[PDB]
């Protein structure tokens, strides 16, 4: 899918039907540094186990 | 946007889209050279059609 912005907040959605989700580390994958992509944007990637598990 | 269209076509043949975003200028140069070669081979060769 694609990263979209509703004006204020950034989400990820599938391309053929609008259904915005929170950008986590299960939605995305990492590759490389931030200086080789033309048009990269600063935002946060939420880690889905830090509120549920700090035992 | 056109580079996002090219990234998901790269995804359609089984390459990850970061390969395109990391080699974007090399890929655009290779495309522009290939169009120029088509134009030269049509501009001077007289049996193509
Ligand atoms: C863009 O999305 C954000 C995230 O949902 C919206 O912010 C929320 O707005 C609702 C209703 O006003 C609030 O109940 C939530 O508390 C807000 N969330 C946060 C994290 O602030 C935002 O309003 C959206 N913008 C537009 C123009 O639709
Ligand atoms: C996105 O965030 C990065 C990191 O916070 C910013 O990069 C910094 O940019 C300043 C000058 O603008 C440099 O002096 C810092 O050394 C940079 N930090 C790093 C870690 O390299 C970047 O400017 C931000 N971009 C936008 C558009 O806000
Ligand atoms: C989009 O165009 C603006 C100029 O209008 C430019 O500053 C920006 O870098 C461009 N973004 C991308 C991803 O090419």
């Amino acid at each position: 899918g694609v990263f979209v912005s509703n004006g204020t907040h950034w989400f990820v959605t599938q391309r053929n039907f609008y259904e915005p989700q929170i950008i986590t580390t299960d939605n995305t994958f990492v590759s490389g540094n931030c200086d080789v992509v033309i048009g990269i944007v600063n935002n946060t990637v939420y880690d889905p186990l830090q509120p549920e598990l700090d035992s | 946007p056109f580079a996002m269209q090219m990234a998901y076509r790269f995804n359609g043949i089984g390459v990850t889209q970061n390969v395109l975003y990391e080699n974007q200028k090399l890929i655009a140069n290779q495309f522009n050279s290939a169009i120029g070669k088509i134009q030269d081979s049509l501009s001077s060769t007289a049996s193509a059609l």
